């Protein structure tokens, strides 16, 4: 159920990137995000810290917590959902979003381009695929998805702040 | 029973590096005080404050002497006369004995062993890490993260318990134990604590929510906590035991790097003897 979600990658980018620039528009960092469980999406998320004045939430902190409410709302198990879903991000994961998917044992993450700050799919540190026992799953990366665009609404960003 | 060990990054763990200095035994000790004052306004030695300038030591039967730091040796740390390093008349050598070499811890120590290693060669600033009024309140603090783990434990949940607090004031922002459930899985007690000192925060506020603040965790932070921490910038972190996926210490020390934008210090062993009885994070 996992490889028919990549069939729509296109689509699904697409969605994240338009969801990006909207962020890009109200003074985030542009990451846009999308979970999708058997080709359909099951929570989007693009980054609130500055509109909610909490650091943790991230884009994908933010698409967790809406599977999360859609599993408790359809009464289905966290596990047999985020086990077959795949994270489709504009922005490498950072370190602390690599962990919580990790936690969350989400197998598959599209992601456009790296992210040099705080990347934790192998920029700063190798947390989705790191040798962590106790740290939920290692999780696999198919990364440079439409990166070129993706890495120049993160310039924008920057140099705005 | 319990002792604060730093956890620095790698680079500052092991030994300061030395670097070579004159000194001169005062054969004269009640020219001591004159002789300082003369000499350490000609050397100043700005970029070593952490360096007492006299020596003492103890004789084989209490007798105390005293040898007086000069100065940093130059490029060519040859034997140097009182002559050809203390310039008169700004300075009246009358008191001094013969210059010698001696090894500085090039800057302060931070752990114990450093500052063992530091004093071997030279007095050197800091004995202990914390006074007494501190590792009270440090205690009183993590007692509290304690008792937050245990009432998670009676209650089926993580024994995992922290407390933020505000050291301007000594006041206690947040405490919370570890909350995760088949529904929210990551809901680990840092996430928690983060959450409840943002909720009672201002509305001119930025999203750095721990700017400033001390958290006091019961075991370590895993790298999702961790990395939250960094996030919001907390300023200093406390922790009892370890955990085997830490990211303060053990598998990462994501507080000391240099190519994240933020770094704080950290200290585990607050009560370790308690803490290590409670459960690891995750
Ligand atoms: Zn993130
Ligand atoms: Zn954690």
């Amino acid at each position: 159920p996992c490889v028919v979600s990549v069939q729509e990658t296109e689509k699904w980018m697409e969605e994240a990137m338009r969801m990006a620039k909207e962020a890009l528009e109200n003074i985030e960092v542009p990451v846009g995000c999308l979970m999708v469980y058997n080709n359909e999406v099951v929570g989007k998320g693009r980054n609130e810290v500055n509109q909610t004045k909490n650091a943790t939430r991230h884009a994908e902190m933010v698409a967790i917590d809406q599977v999360l409410d859609w599993c408790h709302q359809h009464g289905q198990s966290p596990s047999t959902v985020f086990e077959h879903t795949v994270l489709y991000v504009t922005v490498e994961p950072c370190i602390m979003c690599a962990a919580a998917l990790r936690l969350m044992k989400i197998p598959l993450v599209v992601y456009g381009c790296q992210n040099e700050r705080f990347g934790g799919c192998g920029s700063v540190l190798n947390i989705a695929s790191a040798d962590l026992p106790n740290t939920g799953r290692p999780f696999q990366c198919i990364p440079g998805y439409r990166a070129e665009e993706a890495v120049e609404l993160l310039k924008t960003f920057y140099k705005q702040e | 029973q319990w002792q604060a060990l730093p956890v620095l990054s790698e680079q500052q763990s092991g030994a300061v590096e030395l670097i070579l200095a004159y000194a001169a035994p005062v054969l004269d000790k009640r020219q001591t005080s004159r002789l300082l004052r003369e000499v350490s306004a000609v050397y100043p030695l700005p970029a070593q404050p952490h360096l007492k300038r006299v020596r003492p030591s103890r004789s084989a039967g209490g007798a105390q002497s005293s040898d007086l730091l000069l100065c940093l040796a130059g490029p060519s740390a040859g034997p140097r006369s009182l002559a050809e390093l203390l310039p008169r008349p700004a300075v009246d050598p009358r008191g001094l004995g013969t210059p010698f070499l001696v090894p500085l811890p090039a800057r302060p120590p931070l752990t114990r062993s450093q500052f063992e290693e530091a004093r071997a060669h030279w007095p050197t600033s800091f004995g202990q890490l914390f006074s007494t009024q501190e590792r009270a309140a440090m205690q009183t603090h993590m007692e509290r993260a304690v008792c937050a783990a245990q009432r998670a434990a009676a209650q089926g949940l993580r024994a995992v318990g922290a407390v933020v607090v505000d050291p301007a004031s000594d006041r206690v922002l947040a405490t919370g134990h570890d909350c995760s459930s088949v529904a929210s899985p990551l809901l680990h007690a840092v996430m928690v604590c983060i959450d409840l000192v943002a909720q009672g925060q201002g509305e001119d506020s930025l999203p750095y929510v721990c700017t400033g603040y001390d958290l006091y965790v019961t075991r370590e932070p895993c790298v999702m906590c961790a990395m939250a921490l960094v996030h919001a910038r907390i300023q200093r972190v406390f922790y009892g035991a370890p955990s085997p996926d830490g990211a303060l210490g053990t598998l990462f020390r994501v507080h000391a790097r240099p190519d994240l934008n933020h770094r704080f210090q950290v200290f585990r062993g607050i009560l370790e003897d308690q803490c290590r009885q409670l459960d690891p994070d995750p």
